[PDB]
């Protein structure tokens, strides 16, 4: 059914640099290929059609190429507003099909996460629940793993994570990892630990606390 | 130039139906084909169908046959899509867009709507519980936050000291747990000014018409 795939989900580059996004089709779409730009606000703008044809109103730093099954979008001099999600669609046959998109992100110096851990509030314990929260703020790159450890055993249930989009100011990422339990389960263990491993250091960032402790 | 304006976010129950609209402007509505697309988070844009206002000629994807009905009203230049027998997999962002041949042979979409977000759940409107996050039992800086839990639907708004602290703050996207939303917000200050002057997270959840202010206070023992 003509499936359009974009192998790269995310792409990192610096301002002024030349970046190229790729799109592949499951069969020959005969040069009928179009590129779109989707900014975070959610707005969509058409950039290039018929593989190489620039749409009216688009800056000349945008270019397109390709043939048969493979196609590519190029941005010669990256500007800050060029930070967006770029996706393709084929106009050769029905149904119209799109690529998953390629998210464009900015490049900066690697930074370690500032980690902080928070025991459940006394106010939440009155409800019967217990949420242990771990903040990992302002690190780069975005790839990161968090590990919840209780005493000696690792814990994978009740852990919900949330990532911010790249900060448009300092180009960093931040993340919250929250371990959720009930009061009884929380009160039957002592050591709660939040471990973060990042490119910036071989050693994991460890923040812990003990419930028995004040 | 050619503006399209879609409907606001919509909440719906499973088994229910919804109807979203797209107001066309800046061109002759009865001339160009309008198309509807479905965007789910992890996945690519999906084509539902298209309608030609004026003759109401339509074409649908086999997958959305019986699920989505497309229609057009010329007088008000507005397109509509109706979704029936709703499920959670129908939760997504739906786009309205115009087709135009920019090259002989091809099919492209030159102008788009801002999108309409549809949320399908059996959850009922529930206010958020707001819990202060203070550290246990020290560096130059100290990080605080407040956890906002078990609310529905989105959105909820979080500020610090009524907005007087816009910096060192990170408010995280909500995540879904048992049909209820949850998020947290962090705020960083030097460790000089804090237990000493007040730091308060302010949560607003308009849907339930609630505003809550939790001052963050250090937890001592005894």
């Amino acid at each position: 059914d003509i499936q359009m795939t974009q192998t790269t989900s995310s792409l990192s580059a610096s301002l002024g640099d030349r970046v190229t996004i790729s799109c592949r089709a499951s069969q020959d779409i005969s040069n009928y290929l179009t590129w779109y730009q989707q900014k975070p606000d959610g707005t969509v703008k058409l950039l290039i059609y018929y593989t190489s044809k620039l749409h009216s109103g688009v800056p000349s730093r945008f270019s397109g190429s390709g043939s048969g099954t493979d196609y590519s979008l190029t941005i010669s001099n990256l500007e800050q507003e060029d930070v967006a999600n770029y996706f393709c669609q084929q106009g050769n046959s029905l149904p119209p099909t799109f690529g998953g998109g390629t998210k464009l992100e900015i490049k900066r110096a690697d930074a370690a996460p500032t980690v902080s851990i928070f025991p459940p509030s006394s106010e939440q314990l009155t409800s019967g629940g217990a949420s242990v929260v771990c903040f990992l703020n302002n690190f780069y790159p975005k790839d990161i793993n968090v590990k919840w450890k209780i005493d000696g055993s690792e814990r994978q249930n009740g852990v919900l994570n949330s990532w911010t989009d790249q900060d448009s100011k300092d180009s960093t990422y931040s993340m919250s990892s929250t371990l959720t339990l009930t009061k009884d389960e929380y009160e039957r263990h002592n050591s709660y630990t939040c471990e973060a491993t990042h490119k910036t250091s071989t050693s994991p960032i460890v923040k812990s606390f003990n419930r028995n402790e004040c | 130039e050619v503006q399209l304006q879609q409907s606001g976010t919509v909440l719906a129950r499973p088994g229910a139906s919804v109807k979203m609209s797209c107001e066309a402007s800046g061109y002759t509505f009865t001339s160009y084909w309008m198309h509807w697309l479905k965007k789910r988070p992890g996945q690519g844009l999906e084509w539902i169908g298209t309608i030609y206002p004026g003759n109401s000629d339509s074409s649908y994807n086999q997958r959305f046959k019986g699920k989505a009905k497309l229609t057009a009203v010329t007088s008000t230049s507005t397109a509509y899509m109706e979704l029936s027998s709703l499920t959670n997999e129908d939760s997504a962002v739906y786009y309205c867009t115009r087709e135009r041949g920019l090259y002989y042979g091809g099919r492209s979409f030159d102008y788009w709507g801002q999108g309409t977000t549809l949320t399908v759940s059996s959850a009922k409107t529930t206010p958020p519980s707001v819990y202060p996050l203070a550290p246990g039992s020290t560096n130059s800086m100290v990080t605080l936050g407040c956890l906002v839990k078990g609310y529905f639907p989105e959105p909820v708004t979080v500020t610090w000291n009524s907005g007087s602290l816009s910096s060192g703050v990170h408010t995280f996207p909500a995540v879904l747990e048992s049909d209820l939303y949850t998020l947290s917000s962090s705020v960083t200050v030097p460790s000089s000014p804090r237990p000493s002057e007040t730091v308060t997270c302010n949560v607003a959840h308009p849907a339930s018409s609630t505003k809550v202010d939790k001052k963050i206070v250090p937890r001592d023992c005894g």
